[PDB]
């Protein structure tokens, strides 16, 4: 069987590594390539970068850090944040990326995945997707989880898959920022509606949280946080998870 | 060692030789290069990469006239090695492309498994006859080699679907996924091609 995979997300801007919550108090936490690298020589199984970089500099920068990345990085990575059209994700593929995200455009697009798909494969998509309780529905968010697009996550998982991705990235945006474990519930919900890859993101803080998110029925679990300021070291948590049932990628 | 990766399509290519040239750095005397044209001398090392449709890559081989190429290492008893798409071409057919055939180096043909999540992706678990080392590695591919059990090298199951995910018919090998997305593995299993293909 498909192993479990445990996922960095590198966020970058101006193609560096960003560390903080608010553009108050961002600060330069380093190089994405050799932070990157550092992720694979501690055994991370794929990397996301989301950018942000100003509007204006972004699609240049982003293909800068693909680039960059594709030459020296030995695992999948996936790129994202602002990918607004099909040949902005031609650009970053044929550049060096593995899989591209997309959210805000593919809601606002839904044939915009079908595009990649066709030309690159299902495996060249990710869909991410951002989702909130709002009266008691599971909504999808847009523009950063700022706009209500009074979609539920139940159909749109069902549609995502029904446009061609390969792979969903389910942030709970009621759990980020947050250290008391991945939105587990929100988990359970989408796993039956689709037989996509789930990566689990957003609420990650001890080991225990990876195996209460892969009960729940991700496929990876994803995180920034913790790997980093060597809180979880990635080995540890692998063994960890082996132990008590999650089918791990464990090299000798 | 002199080595040789086909770069001429589909997908992408210099990831593998990028990988090709990290797994390299500790052996004396390597050369890679990226093979579009028939070159007069062989490589002891040729890898056949490629992503993508079994019927274009068998056409972007013939259109620059590599066949010829790729079997004169198989008689001059050099390595050749296909990788993803690359693996695949290297038996008769497949349904992937139907009246298309293709170098035919190794007895079999090529089929679409039987998943209903059928890009295969992910890292599934490798293991070997012999050699390579077993671990896993980086699968995204949605056919299959159907061949006979003494060219099979290393299998991996998805889905409950047993399938040669390493072949070998001599200094012929075939390898469906990609190490260079394979980390640490993938290196070591990069290294042992490049030990294979150094005594002759």
């Amino acid at each position: 069987m498909l192993a479990k995979r445990i996922i960095a997300c590198l966020d970058v801007k101006d193609g560096r590594v960003v560390k903080g919550t608010n553009f108050e108090n961002l600060r330069d936490s380093g190089d994405p390539v050799e932070l990157g690298k550092f992720y694979s020589e501690i055994g991370i199984d794929e990397l996301v970068f989301l950018d942000i970089t100003a509007s204006v500099e972004k699609r240049k920068t982003m293909l800068e850090l693909v680039e960059k990345v594709a030459e020296q990085i030995d695992i999948p990575f996936t790129v994202g944040g602002g990918i607004h059209d099909f040949e902005t994700a031609s650009e970053l593929i044929l550049r060096g990326a593995d899989k591209v995200s997309i959210n805000t455009a593919a809601v606002e697009n839904p044939s915009l995945i079908t595009q990649i798909a066709q030309t690159f494969g299902s495996q060249a998509v990710v869909v991410a997707i951002d989702a909130k309780r709002v009266d008691g529905e599971f909504m999808v968010f847009t523009y950063s989880g700022k706009k209500n697009t009074g979609i539920l996550l139940r159909d749109w998982v069902v549609e995502v898959e029904k446009r061609g991705a390969g792979e969903i990235l389910l942030t709970s945006i009621d759990r980020d920022g947050t250290k008391s474990g991945y939105d587990t519930e929100m988990i359970r919900f989408v796993r039956p509606l689709t037989t996509l890859p789930i990566i689990a993101s957003g609420g990650a803080g001890k080991m225990e949280h990876f195996l209460e998110a892969f009960l729940a029925g991700a496929d990876a679990a994803l995180a920034a946080s913790v790997f980093h300021f060597r809180e979880i070291d990635v080995r540890e948590l692998k063994e960890y998870l082996k132990k008590h049932g999650v089918n791990v990628r464990l090299e000798g | 060692m002199r080595i040789g990766i086909i770069s001429v399509g589909p997908g992408n290519i210099m990831n593998l030789y990028r990988g090709v040239k990290r797994a390299s750095e500790n052996f004396e005397d390597v050369s890679i290069e990226l093979v579009e044209s028939p070159r007069n001398d062989l490589y002891d090392l040729l890898f056949i990469p490629g992503v993508g449709h079994f019927g274009e890559g068998m056409r972007r081989l013939r259109e620059n006239d590599l066949i010829d190429f790729v079997r004169k290492h198989v008689e001059d008893e050099r390595y050749v090695v296909g990788v993803c798409l690359g693996m695949q071409l290297l038996f008769e057919e497949s349904e992937e492309a139907p009246g298309v055939k293709g170098l035919s180096l190794i007895e079999g043909n090529v089929v679409k498994l039987r998943s209903r999540r059928l890009p295969h992706m992910g890292w599934n678990e490798v293991i070997f006859k012999d050699t390579f080392p077993n671990g896993y590695y980086y699968f995204v591919h949605t056919y299959r080699a159907v061949c006979e059990e003494e060219h099979v090298l290393g299998t991996t199951e998805y889905d409950g679907e047993i399938f040669p995910s390493a072949v070998r018919k001599g200094r012929i090998l075939g390898f469906q996924f990609h190490p260079e997305k394979s980390s640490k593995i993938g290196r070591k299993l990069l290294e042992k091609v490049i030990e294979c293909s150094l005594s002759r």
